[PDB]
This record gives C-alpha cells, sequence and structure tokens, in this order.
C-alpha cells in the first residue's frame, strides 16, 4: 500500500477543521481511501486500501487536499476529484517584475480590485479560480484557461490598469473559440 | 375491416426500424378509409406524429403555390400513384411508402453553432420526427421537380420516386439529397 | 456500425439561434453508458434515435 | 532482460520529471541517478513547437517511459519534480502534474514525491529588466 | 421507542426493532426537510401520535429547571420527555425512576478547550477513516420502551432521571460526553453550542467546558486550568459612534440588537455542485461569480465568512495596505 502526505500551515488548520467532513467524505465514499490528520507532524495522510476503485484515485485525493490547503474552496477542489483536465500552476508576484515594499503591495491590490471585483471578473472570463496567498498567486482550471489567467494577472502586476486588462482578456476569450 | 381506399390492407405492413415505429402511424389504430380527414394536427407540438403518413404525403404535395388549396385533387393523385405502385410491385403500397420514408430520411445534418460569421458547421444528429418530415418533403419535391415539363403525370413520377426510394436505388432525388447532406455532415463532424 | 440510442432526459436548447437540442442518451445495447448529445429538430423525453457514431461526445464543458 | 528478482520486491528507479516553461522532460534513471533508463521530452511526441509544453505531450511521454520501464523490468518509481529555478519560477507547471498523474495511471507503483528544484540561497540577476517581463 | 425529530432527520429506519413507536404531531410537523417528508409518506404507518397528561409535563418542568437544562430544551422536547415518562409510567412501575438529581462534581485539567480530542480524523501520535468506519462514526456508541434523542440536553436530563436512552444504534447508551458553554460572569450554563451571548446576563462571555453523564445519574464537569482562556486582551477597544441607515454595521454588542438587512444576491450565495448529474454539460467548471449586483458593490459578505479576522484583537497591527471592510 502506498500513501501521500500533504502539509498544513498554521493559517490553514482552522479551515481544515471546520471543513473536515466535506473533505473526508468524498475521499472515502467516491474514491474509497483511508485518510487521517497527523497532528504531531501536521500532515493530512491519504492511504490506499482494499476498497479503492482504481489507480490514480489517490492522486486525485492528493490534488483535492492540496488545492484546499492552498486556499481554494472545497467545492472547487471537488472539481479536482471529478474532472481530469484541471491543474494548478502558481508563481510569486516578483517572478514577473522586481517589486519592493509598497509597490509590491499595490501589485496585490490591483490583482484583487475593490471588493475583490477584478479577481472575480478574471475568474468569470477565464473560468478559473485564483487564490492570492501572501505574495503568491495560484490558478486552477484548464491549461489554456490557466495561460489566459496568467496573461491577465501578469499584465496586472507589470503595471497596466484593470480596464485595459478587462478589454484584452475579453478579446482573447473571443478569439479563443470560447 | 378498415382498408385504405376500400381495398388496401393495413395489418400486413411492418415497420423495420424501432426509431420510426412510433412516428409512422399507419399500422392498426390510425388506419383510415381516406387520407382526407381535415383534423387539427397542427394544434399543438408533436400532434402531427399521430397523423397517418398518407395524409402527410397528401398535405406535402399540395404545398406548392398554385395547388395551395386543392386537397381533393391531391388525394386523387395519391390514389392513382398507390394504384400504380400495386400494379408495378404487387406489394401492399403502404409498406412501399414506409420503406421509402425510412430509407430517405437523413441520419445527421450540419448546423451553424456559434454566431453569424462562423461558417464552421457542426454535424449533429437529427430528430426522428424531423427525419420523417424531411423524408416526406424530399419525396414530394422530387416528384414535383421530375414532372414539371414532360409527358409523365405527377402521380406517375410520384410512384416512380417511391419505388426508387423504397428500393434504395440512386435514381430518386430524395436519396441523392440524403446522401449529400449526410456526406457534408460527415465532412464536418 | 450503427448504434441506436434512447433519450433519458432533455438538457436544453443550445446553439446560435436555439436550433440545437442538448439531450441525455441511453443505449439499448444493455449498457448504462449515458452520454450527452446535440440533435436538430423537435425531441422529447422518450424519443428513440439512430446514432451513426457512438464515439462522438457533445460539447461538454 | 532485467533484474532477477521475485514478484514481491520492487526494483525502484528514480523519475526526474522536469517541467520547463517551454517543454517537459521525463528521465527515468537508477537510484544513484548516474545511469539512465529512459528520457522522453515533450517534443518527441507533438510535431509543433507550440505544444511542446502541453499536458498532452507530457501524458504521451509518460506512457512512453512507462512502456520502456516495463520492457526493462522497473516496477516502481521515486519521483523528483522540478521547475527551472535559480532566478526563474520555482513552482512546477501543469506539465509535471500531468506527467505524474498519467504515469501513476499506467500501472506504476509510486514511491516518494520530492521537489528537487534549484532554489538559490541568494540569486544572480533576473533575465528580465527592471521594466518587467511576461507581456 | 419514542422517536425524536433527530431520528426522522437522520432517516433512522428503526421501526422494525421496537413496537412502541410513538411521537408528537408537533415534532413531525415542524420538519422543514423535503426528503424527510417524502420518506414519511413512504414508511409503513405503525407509529401513533399522542399528547401527555399535563401533570407529568409540570413534573418534568420542575426538575428540568433544577438540573440546569431548562432554557436549552424546547416545548416539544418537554413533550417528548413527558411522553416517554408517561409510557414508562404506564408500562413499567414508577418506583424505578428517581427525582432531585445529584449534585455535579468538579475536576479541572490543563488541556485547552479547543484541543481537538474526540474528532474522528485527528490523531495525536492508528486512527484512520476507512470506508468501513463511515456508517460506524455517529457518536459515542455503546428494553421495551426507549428514546431516539440526539440532542445532548435530552440525554442529559434522561440519564439524570434514570430513563434508559438508546441511539440510532439499537443498543442503549451508557455514557454520554459532550461540551457545554458556561458564563464566567454569572455562572449559568447553556447546552446550545451555537449561542454566543449569555441567556441570563447577556454578555459575550460564554466559554467551553466539557461534561459527561453516566447511566447511573452522575454528571461530572471538566474545566480547563489554562490562563489563556480567561485573559482580557482585545476586549477593551474604542468603538465608533452608533450609525443608522440602510448600510450601517454596528459592532454587534447585544444578542437581540437590530441590524439593517444586507443580504447577498441569490447568484452570489450559490456554490458549485459537482456531484450533480447535469454538471458535465455545464459550460464552466465553477459557478460564475456575482459582479453585477448592488451587494457586490456594497461588498456584502456571508456571515460565516471572515471569522479568523474577528478573533484577531482590535488593538493590534494589521498590514499597511489592507482595510477591514
Ligand atoms: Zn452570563
Amino acid at each position: 500500500e502506498e500513501t501521500r502526505k500533504i502539509p498544513v500551515p498554521a493559517n490553514r488548520y482552522t479551515p481544515l477543521k471546520e471543513n473536515w467532513m466535506k473533505i473526508f467524505t468524498p475521499i472515502v465514499e467516491h474514491l474509497g481511501l483511508q485518510i487521517r490528520f497527523n497532528l504531531k507532524s501536521r500532515n493530512v495522510e491519504i492511504r490506499t486500501c482494499k476498497e479503492t476503485k482504481d489507480v490514480s484515485a489517490l492522486t486525485k485525493a492528493a490534488d483535492f487536499v492540496k488545492a484546499f490547503i492552498l486556499g481554494f474552496q472545497v467545492e472547487d477542489a471537488l472539481a479536482l476529484i471529478r474532472l481530469d483536465d484541471l491543474f494548478l500552476e502558481s508563481f510569486e508576484i516578483t517572478d514577473v517584475k522586481p517589486l519592493k515594499g509598497d509597490h509590491l503591495s499595490r501589485a496585490i491590490g490591483r490583482i484583487a480590485g475593490k471588493g475583490g471585483k477584478t479577481k472575480f471578473t478574471i475568474e468569470n472570463v477565464t473560468r478559473t479560480r485564483i487564490v492570492l496567498a501572501d505574495v503568491k498567486v495560484h490558478i486552477l482550471g484548464s491549461f489554456q484557461n490557466i495561460k489566459m489567467a496568467r496573461t491577465a494577472i501578469c499584465n496586472l502586476i507589470l503595471g497596466n490598469p484593470p480596464s485595459k486588462v478587462y478589454g484584452n482578456i475579453r478579446a482573447v476569450a473571443s478569439r479563443s473559440a470560447d | 375491416d378498415i382498408k385504405l381506399f376500400g381495398k388496401w390492407s393495413t395489418d400486413d405492413v411492418q415497420i423495420n426500424d424501432i426509431s420510426l415505429q412510433d412516428y409512422i402511424a399507419v399500422k392498426e389504430k390510425y388506419a383510415k378509409y381516406l387520407p382526407h380527414s381535415a383534423g387539427r394536427y397542427a394544434a399543438k407540438r408533436f400532434r402531427k406524429a399521430q397523423c397517418p403518413i398518407v395524409e402527410r404525403l397528401t398535405n406535402s404535395m399540395m404545398m406548392h403555390g398554385r395547388n395551395n388549396g386543392k386537397k381533393l385533387m391531391t388525394v386523387r393523385i395519391v390514389k392513382h400513384a398507390f394504384e400504380i405502385i400495386h400494379l408495378l410491385t404487387g406489394e401492399n403500397p403502404l409498406q412501399v411508402l414506409v420503406n421509402a420514408i425510412i430509407n430517405s430520411g437523413p441520419r445527421e445534418d450540419s448546423t451553424r453553432i456559434g454566431r453569424a460569421g462562423t461558417v464552421r458547421r457542426q454535424a449533429v444528429d437529427v430528430s426522428p420526427l424531423r427525419r420523417v418530415n424531411q423524408a416526406i418533403w424530399l419525396l414530394c419535391t422530387g416528384a414535383r421537380e421530375a414532372a414539371f415539363r414532360n409527358i409523365k403525370t405527377i402521380a406517375e413520377c410520384l410512384a416512380d420516386e417511391l419505388i426508387n426510394a423504397a428500393k434504395g436505388s440512386s435514381n430518386s432525388y430524395a436519396i441523392k439529397k440524403k446522401d449529400e447532406l449526410e456526406r457534408v455532415a460527415k465532412s464536418n463532424r | 456500425p450503427i448504434k441506436l440510442a434512447r433519450v433519458t432526459k432533455v438538457l436544453g436548447r443550445t446553439g446560435s439561434q436555439g436550433q440545437c437540442t442538448q439531450v441525455r442518451v441511453e443505449f439499448m445495447d444493455d449498457t448504462s453508458r449515458s452520454i450527452i448529445r446535440n440533435v436538430k429538430g423537435p425531441v422529447r423525453e422518450g424519443d428513440v434515435l439512430t446514432l451513426l457514431e457512438s464515439e462522438r461526445e457533445a460539447r461538454r464543458l | 532482460l532485467g533484474p532477477q528478482v521475485a514478484e514481491g520486491e520492487n526494483v525502484f528507479g528514480v523519475c526526474h520529471i522536469f517541467a520547463s516553461f517551454n517543454d517537459t522532460f521525463v528521465h527515468v534513471t537508477d537510484l544513484s541517478g548516474k545511469e539512465t533508463i529512459c528520457r522522453v521530452t515533450g517534443g518527441m511526441k507533438v510535431k509543433a513547437d507550440r505544444d511542446e509544453s502541453s499536458p498532452y505531450a507530457a501524458m504521451l511521454a509518460a506512457q512512453d517511459v512507462a512502456q520502456r520501464c516495463k520492457e526493462l523490468g522497473i516496477t516502481a518509481l521515486h519521483i523528483k519534480l522540478r521547475a527551472t529555478g535559480g532566478n526563474r519560477t520555482k513552482t512546477p507547471g501543469p506539465g509535471a502534474q500531468s506527467a505524474l498523474r498519467a504515469l501513476a495511471r499506467s500501472g506504476m507503483k509510486i514511491g516518494r514525491i520530492e521537489d528537487v528544484t534549484p532554489i538559490p540561497s541568494d540569486s544572480t540577476r533576473r533575465k528580465g529588466g527592471r521594466r518587467g517581463r511576461r507581456l | 421507542v419514542v422517536a425524536d425529530a433527530g431520528a426522522f432527520l437522520r432517516h433512522a429506519a428503526l421501526q422494525d426493532i421496537g413496537k412502541n413507536i410513538y411521537t408528537i404531531r408537533e415534532v413531525v410537523t415542524e420538519i422543514r426537510d423535503k426528503a424527510t417528508r417524502r420518506r414519511l409518506a413512504v414508511l409503513p404507518y405503525e407509529l401513533r401520535f399522542k399528547e401527555p397528561l399535563p401533570e407529568y409535563v409540570r413534573l418534568v418542568t420542575e426538575f428540568s429547571k433544577k438540573t440546569g437544562d431548562y432554557p436549552s430544551l424546547s416545548a416539544t422536547d418537554i413533550q417528548v420527555l413527558a411522553l416517554t415518562y408517561q409510557l414508562e409510567a404506564e408500562f413499567v412501575g414508577v418506583s424505578h425512576l428517581k427525582q432531585e438529581p445529584q449534585k455535579v462534581k468538579v475536576s479541572s485539567s490543563i488541556q485547552h478547550p479547543e484541543t481537538p480530542l474526540h474528532i474522528s480524523g485527528f490523531h495525536l501520535p492508528g486512527g484512520w477513516i476507512t470506508p468501513s468506519n463511515i456508517k460506524q462514526i455517529q457518536q459515542e456508541l455503546e428494553v421495551r420502551v426507549g428514546c431516539l434523542t440526539t440532542d445532548f440536553a435530552m440525554q442529559n436530563v434522561l440519564l439524570q432521571m434514570g430513563l434508559h436512552v438508546l441511539a440510532v444504534n439499537g443498543m442503549l447508551i451508557r455514557e454520554a460526553r459532550s461540551y457545554i458553554l458556561r458564563c464566567h460572569g454569572c455562572f449559568k450554563t447553556t447546552s446550545d453550542m451555537s449561542r454566543v451571548f449569555c441567556s441570563h446576563c447577556g454578555n459575550k462571555t460564554l466559554k467551553k467546558v466539557s461534561v459527561t453523564v453516566s447511566d447511573d445519574g452522575t454528571l461530572h464537569m471538566h474545566f480547563s486550568r489554562n490562563p489563556k482562556v480567561l485573559n482580557p486582551r482585545g476586549l477593551r477597544y474604542s468603538l465608533p459612534t452608533p450609525k443608522g441607515g440602510k448600510y450601517a454595521i454596528n459592532p454587534h454588542l447585544t444578542e437581540d440588537q437590530r441590524f439593517p438587512q444586507l443580504r447577498l444576491s441569490q447568484k452570489a450565495r450559490q456554490k458549485t455542485n459537482v456531484f450533480a448529474p447535469d454538471y458535465i454539460a455545464g459550460v464552466s467548471p465553477f459557478v460564475e461569480n456575482d459582479i453585477s449586483s448592488r451587494s457586490a458593490t456594497l461588498q456584502v459578505r456571508d456571515s460565516t465568512l471572515g471569522a479568523g479576522r474577528r478573533r484577531l484583537n482590535p488593538n493590534a497591527s494589521r498590514k499597511k495596505f489592507v482595510k477591514k471592510r
């Protein structure tokens, strides 16, 4: 029997506890896997058993809990246990432009927008979920959708105003046989 | 016993496909003495599937502009054409009609999916009711077109088209059009 | 080969002008393999079809 | 042709999956890493430079290396995931994820997943300018 | 076998085990779940409705106001208690059951109240969740008439009086451990785990304390001797002047204070379901976000959302470019 262990940071312990039933129920019911949370090592431990239906169910469960621990909604990672062409590519903000301090801070701001609106609008065009951890950006969707999402986000954190990015991303969605 | 035109048996015909068995209403319950019933089959959706197939053929033959009111003349045409069918083949002419209809309807068709400007048509399946409608319309249009300027009478070309469509030969206009739409759709996919 | 189909339930009307119908497809080959398909014309729940290629899948996602 | 081991014990290899920002490499090798069993990059499958980096080419390369492993008798694999690193991006793309997923699908026992990516302690200068990069 | 509404919610089809299946009309007519009501019209009808003689309803009330469970229970829960008390009285002799329930004993420990003991997936140093354990994990599981009570206050007063209580499992329950909330201002306990203001004094001062009741009739209550729990760090902070109007969010200081209605749009509070059989024909993997409504502009949030932000104390330093709505 083979297993995977997925670490949890301290800001993801309480979401892991409140959302715990919603985590372990689809893993053990529809994939038939053993699961626990090692508190001493602070790892979510997912293990194959006799009742597993097929191979690469445990990799689905690992991607499910990884997407949850990075900060996605539990429903959006139930999308990982269901769907097959969903991946997650992440990058730091200073992987595009060297930003320091308040400039870097404003970068985060103009990814998010007021109320989060910009973020949500990007999600509505590229059909992805974006999560902005402290200086880091995580995208979830299809491959071409993830590269559209990176194009929009990278234009946002090399300076362009959100209106230009909105127009460009809707045009790119129109030319992409969406 | 109920007979078409006083003479045509209806318990002897059979439907070869189960796809069109619920849409061609000729067999037992829906057989009648004359095609001319003047019933409301366009009152609501899917109601015309219960209309007998011979009345559908009569209605799609009076479709064109000068003959746009004449149904008694059209049912006369259908009576003479069925008589010619029985004289040529000897089979029950209703079964010949049913074989023509099931052999003439296209199985898939191309469709504009997208917007006005995207000329890439997608091949999609067809409804069995749409298949029956298109088979009826192509048979009537082929019979119409083949007998425009010639000595051959409308009923004669109609019977000949029904023979080629039921037999499956590549002489019917309807089977040629069916092959054309089907191969265009197979090119699209 | 030719694989005949059954309609389980009709999803909706799709297309540019709403001339396509997205339906759920059951097979009469004693298989529970239900697949989504798009058709042209009027269909209802309980129609029986004739599908030339069963390998084809509809616009899913 | 291969090791003379019973059906119980597995003969491990190490799988170096390297997901570049232009293609993806699959290098199966010894536990030492010194001698190579197989390596199928993404461009050995798709005949287009645009799709060297796709998860599709990554999947195909994973099937190829798995087939070659069952030829030579390797049954189980340790995995070292990798992106470019150094000055550049640290998190591996969907190419490595797709290769890992499809390779796990194709009958391989999977051992330990380790991220061996070159994180510098402290770096040289970035390939971009001050003015920025990536469109 | 007196069925509480918890049995009907849980779809506990235990009508074959017992024969004295009786219940109130009020507990079954208050259920708002559609699937349970559909299941009610399918089940074999051997259950019978009754109403207890009100004298035992008083008697149940005067000892529930003594055991410290009276504000927690509902009227219908008193109806269930009175019905099972009367069925016990009519079927079994009444000398078995005792009154004037026993005094609680106090025993404190060092563990924090938030220590996740007795949560199934967790493991301190094996405890796994197998496909064989999901039907098993309901609660702490261990003759003619019983109960199907799942609320802890029900089991508390029942095991205090001495009625044998059973579960969705057929075997009767011997031990019942749970958590309660106790006020550190007026020392009045509540069995409702949802409630954050005290019932007596009305202050936001309830803290978690564990309890366990035996089948004998003993209640023993475990405190936490940890100075983290009773520390007034972010409790004094200056408050804004009270604002009215349609958009004001006052800091929520009393339980029954009146808020203006700021509800999310129906599009925004919809989550994506992937187990639906019509999901794969859907255009996007996820539900579209709402960016067009007025509540999107007003930045209305779900009430549960942003909980760890509130537990940060207000006299502290947030980052310099963030704003807390
Ligand atoms: Zn109080």
